[PDB]
């Protein structure tokens, strides 16, 4: 297995090259090598790359990158899978969590990931994250959720085990605490909705497309007289 | 060297095959015929068109069918970024060294096909870069002086036919160029011949439809196939171009399709089929295998716009006669009675 | 209508004493 | 450009008529007999027009239904204003024609329909149906034998070409009509006629247990 | 390039040939006049006529002759499209490094003839950097600027002012006679002739060859079922049909000959027999006329002014072979 | 830009009047003869304007058939409020001139029509038949001896130039019409004539057995 990671860098469509630096005579090479002159098995390249749009048309031919594979944004299930993966019945529960379970670690974690991704999801007028104009003038209200991904749920997660330290540090009882994860979502999107240009361009033409309309605008959502 | 290829392996390409004849295998089997008529046989053939169309297989076909239709022959492939060399020197010498062993080969008789894979690392042009910039004037140079050898033939393959310079292409050493089209309805049922052999596993239900009848069977395989990809259903629609003044136009998978796709539909329908044998027993491949490969490979290459080309957004611009304003990846009132 | 910035790639040189 | 705007415009109406049941009208000895698809028992898609004038349609209901009202009212002040015999079916197709193309051309949204209007010879008289197709544009087509609206229409149209029968009875030819449908009992069929034996008025539903015989 | 163009390799264009001769070597017999008058004599000649033909052929004529009246001869070919640089300029400097090797070559005491094609691809621009150097290298009389462009309505009559540019010739299709011409050219007396067509004029081998040239001219140039290749369609909607006649080149003239050639080998391969067959001809005229279709005519871009330019009138639709009307 | 306009509705409608049936009309011995290439037995381009001056066109159907319903109003009202031999074929050419200049530069979208009035003398008198062309511009063009209308136009023409021939019988100017129409059975003509010497009503369709005749 060769792992070509980053396949943006290199793997460029031949032209468009503005910068002086010539793709056109490395990357002839690697599809020669690649497909040979003789067939060759036993041997597979993968790559991975977040762009592409950028690779070139002949790499990504069927018969020589045959296999493709598109990894997208978490939706409610994959978030309490991935969430599944982080809150492990290992972690330090504090005792008010445990104590209505009656020592069930299981039942608190799994009922703790429920409620994590019960709000992270939820459609309310505190989570609208961003509003785009289409070229028909119609806007859409774009929640943190269509931005998901794991590792935000990773960040989210070791916020929360900050702050679960930082409380066993000054008050001085041990655990985590569900109010924990919920300081530390909010802080995390709070963190994360300053910056409008987060997602590739990807994201925009897959909107574009489902809506049908052209993408003009974004704002974020940060915030004369005888009147008797 | 390349062997076991032959113009049997590559379907749907009749008119190609005999002008490549025409042109490489004629002179060699008639050169007396041709200086009665006083006509020079063309020295330089080139290949082009959409990527994965089969320039390649072609080439290896009649490098391959050179040597067994004379009644000792040698090909020499090199590549573009081969010959290039971070000294100074061998920059020049390989080429030159290269091209005095042809003209060796040459003398001694046995006719020499060089074949320059992917022209578009070099010789594209000179004027935008952005030595390289001295490529072009000794092969040319060198092609000319090679020129009056009756047996020197120059086959060159490229995707992308822009970027070469013209000066090469110009009558004379490149007066050959052929052009390698997107399979059609016909075509897509010779490619899928080519593959679906008789003797792959076939499943007891298909087979007893046809009471045995392997040909038959695989036969209306193909041609079911065939109509399915080339139908334009809903779920065949790939792309919506947008003109200013035009309404619009629709694009479906059919005007992308080529023979490297079918190839990778037969390969996934038969890994579809090992996973079946694996997991229910029963050996054998079914119409459903490739209806599932069919509706697999359509869903992996709609977000990419890979399939697209310059020559098919060339031919779609000539089409229409309206530039592209907009390129758009299609995706998945009332009584009416 | 544009302007470009030019990166040189060195080409190999040697010599003795 | 207007015209590939125009070509968008009949793709649509085009796409309305794909998006709905299939209706068929065809002569026999009796005069001529409409059989449609249609589950719903109070919204209809073949109505009496005049005396001897018969109408089916297929396509957007509130649309189709429209044009029905407004042949009807056409149809009664003509009647009125000369004679019931000066009325004809000529008459009537070139008036929806006329009103089809007005609203392609002028109004937002083309009217999604396809019309078929039939007519029969009087009482004691001798003459060919006649059966005329108006499509969504205007465009005007006189057919001879059977007209096929609305859904997809090819099969239906070969299936009847190859078992269409002249002078066939009204049994032969429901059974014809439905078979070729069918490339349904009766909760789901509208059946009519245009009886050219009744002394006047021609249109009569063929419904429930007679319906349940004839088929 | 060498000098191998003569006045008998081109047909067809005796008038061409006189006017090139008139404008090219008239002043050098007549240098000391200029010279005694205080004259400038011009060394400009636009050569605007038919498409892919051989409008540049004339041009290697010229070059040709030139070299025989000094009895060593440079002719400086450049693409138009080709020289297109359009990012930032690129494109005047290319035109200042090819005059100045042009400069260079009339150091020497060789005429050189610099050639520029398909100039209505091109003409604030590039047109003052053209005209400067124009005017820079008219001290140079011995080389001579020879433009070649299609559509003289798309030129800009700037590099049309008087001056510079002052000999302006017009060029033609190949005519019935013209045609022959260029056949026999090709066709010359020595390939190979079937003996049954040789029957026909007992053995008499360039009568055989002028008859079958003329039959072969007359067949392409009939008005018949096999020259439907162009269908014309107009606002006032009178389709008419273009046949063989139209549009033909001697270039493509070649190529049938070519082809026709490769058919008679394949004759000979096949059946035995050598010679040449007017069936060969045709078969050859059917296959370059259908590849033929692709190059010119897509139809729908550009098409449009190649066939209006030549016909006269702008030509609503081209092909190539609501509702309520009544 | 008005020059972009004028020549985008000039292409367009050009591109009607070619994309439709032949028409031609011609003056023979006994007055003026039409012979349009027509298929349906029920849609007409032939028609009686008044009682000397007679119609026909080429274009869309329900456009000069609305301005045949037109000029039929206006010379009756003319007829009723002067007198019948007031009513000309020149005052009716010239109002379909106006319209065809307003409906040109007013209307979404030009009439794609080709308009040919003709006129004959009254009975027992003696006079030259008129012909006058009407396009869809607006201007009007006077004609001695025959008009063509819709369709290649150019190659019926020719053949009519040179078969033309003034005091040909009825006969004779049918072979030529259709001769150079050809440039059709009766299940394919719509002939009619305008008789010079009817006492009235001078228009008089030929169908048939007596047009089977005739031909
Ligand atoms: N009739 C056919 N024509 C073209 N390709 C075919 C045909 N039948 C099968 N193929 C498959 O198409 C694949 C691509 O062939 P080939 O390598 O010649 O393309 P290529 O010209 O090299 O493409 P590129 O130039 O973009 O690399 C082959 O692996 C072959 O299996
Ligand atoms: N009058 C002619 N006599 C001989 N060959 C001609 C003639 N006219 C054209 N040709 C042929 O045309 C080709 C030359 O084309 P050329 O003038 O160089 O370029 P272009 O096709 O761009 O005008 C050659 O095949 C040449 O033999
Ligand atoms: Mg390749």
């Amino acid at each position: 297995i060769v792992f070509f990671d980053e396949m943006d860098s290199i793997f460029r469509t031949r032209g468009t090259g503005v910068s002086s630096d010539v793709e056109t005579t490395v990357v002839p090479q690697l599809l020669s090598e690649i497909d040979g002159v003789e067939g060759l098995e036993n041997v597979i390249v993968i790559g991975a790359s977040n762009r592409e749009d950028m690779i070139d048309p002949a790499i990504l031919r069927p018969g020589r990158l045959d296999v493709k594979i598109k990894i997208e944004r978490p939706d409610a299930e994959a978030a309490q899978d991935i969430y599944s993966k982080y809150l492990t019945e290992f972690l330090p529960v504090h005792a008010d969590d445990l104590a209505e379970f009656d020592g069930d670690r299981s039942a608190c974690i799994k009922a703790m990931i429920e409620k994590v991704v019960d709000r992270m999801y939820a459609e309310i007028d505190d989570n609208r994250f961003l509003e785009v104009t289409y070229a028909n003038g119609d806007k859409e209200v774009m929640y943190f959720k269509d931005f998901n991904s794991g590792a935000m749920i990773q960040n989210v997660v070791d916020r929360a085990k900050k702050n679960a330290i930082k409380s066993v540090l000054e008050t001085g009882q041990p655990g985590l605490r569900i109010q924990h994860l919920l300081d530390s979502i909010v802080d995390e999107f709070a963190e994360n909705e300053d910056l409008p240009n987060t997602t590739n361009p990807d994201d925009w033409a897959r909107i574009s497309g489902k809506k049908g309309e052209r993408i003009v605008y974004i704002r974020t959502l940060v915030t004369l007289g005888q009147y008797l | 060297e390349v062997p076991d290829v032959s113009y049997a392996d590559i379907g749907g390409l009749s008119r190609q095959i005999e002008q490549i004849r025409d042109a490489v295998e004629l002179p060699f089997l008639h050169k007396e015929l041709y200086r009665e008529y006083s006509l020079r046989p063309p020295k330089g053939v080139l290949l082009y068109g959409p990527p994965g169309c089969g320039k390649t297989l072609i080439a290896k076909a009649v490098a391959n069918s050179l040597a067994k239709k004379m009644a000792k022959s040698y090909f020499l492939n090199i590549k573009g970024p081969e010959l290039l060399n971070k000294f100074v020197g061998e920059t020049e010498r390989h080429i030159r060294l290269i091209f005095q062993r042809a003209r060796e080969k040459a003398s001694e008789g046995t006719p020499v096909i060089v074949f320059f894979d992917e022209m578009d690392s070099i010789f594209r042009t000179r004027g935008t870069g952005v030595v390289e910039t001295t490529v072009v004037p000794q092969l040319l140079s060198e092609i000319d002086g090679v020129e009056g050898l009756e047996n020197v033939i120059v086959i060159g393959a490229s995707n992308r036919e822009d970027m070469i310079d013209p000066a090469i292409l110009r009558p004379g050493r490149l007066d050959v160029k052929i052009k390698i089209e997107r399979p059609d309805a016909e075509a897509a049922q010779d490619i899928y011949s080519k593959y679906l052999t008789e003797f792959l596993p076939v499943h007891a239900d298909d087979l007893a439809e046809f009471d045995g009848d392997r040909s038959a069977c695989i036969k209306a395989m193909i041609e079911k196939v065939v109509d399915r990809m080339y139908a334009e259903i809903d779920d065949n629609r790939f792309l919506e171009v947008t003109y200013a003044n035009g309404d619009k136009e629709v694009m479906y998978f059919k005007d992308f399709n080529s023979g490297a796709m079918i190839q990778n539909v037969v390969d996934r329908a038969k890994k579809n089929a090992i996973k079946s044998v694996l997991e229910t027993g029963q050996p054998g491949l079914r119409i459903q295998h490739l209806l599932d490969s069919i509706v697999d490979e359509f869903a992996e290459n709609e977000d990419l716009p890979n399939t697209t080309n310059p020559d098919d957004w060339a031919r779609i611009s000539g089409k229409k006669g309206e530039r592209i304003v907009y390129i758009r990846t299609l995706v998945t009132l009332g009584q009416y009675l | 209508g544009s302007m470009a910035q030019e990166q040189t790639k060195r080409g190999g040189g040697g010599g003795d004493d | 450009s207007p015209e590939q705007a125009m070509r968008e415009r009949s793709e649509l109406a085009r796409k309305g008529i794909a998006r709905a049941k299939s209706v068929v009208a065809l002569a026999y000895a009796g005069g001529v007999l409409f059989v449609a698809e249609n589950p719903s028992r109070s919204l209809q898609k073949i109505s009496e027009l005049y005396d001897r004038v018969g109408f089916a349609a297929a396509g957007k209901f509130n649309e189709f239904d429209n044009l029905r009202r407004g042949g009807i009212q056409f149809a009664d002040t003509r009647g009125y204003a000369y004679d019931r015999r000066d009325v004809t079916g000529r008459q009537l197709a070139n008036v929806y024609a006329q009103t089809l193309g007005t609203i392609f051309t002028e109004q937002a949204k083309p009217y999604e329909v396809e019309l078929c209007v039939a007519e029969v010879a009087h009482y004691g008289e001798t003459k060919r149906p006649e059966l005329y197709r108006i499509t969504y544009d205007g465009s005007i087509a006189d057919e001879p034998h059977f007209v096929v609206m609305g859904g997809t229409t090819e099969p239906i149209a070969n299936a009847l070409k190859e078992s269409y029968a002249e002078n066939a009875s009204l049994t032969d030819a429901l059974r014809i009509a439905v078979a070729a449908l069918r490339a349904l009992g009766v909760a789901s069929l509208e059946v009519a006629v245009l009886d050219a034996n009744r002394p006047r008025r021609a249109f009569r539903r063929i419904t429930g247990s007679a319906l349940q015989a004839l088929l």
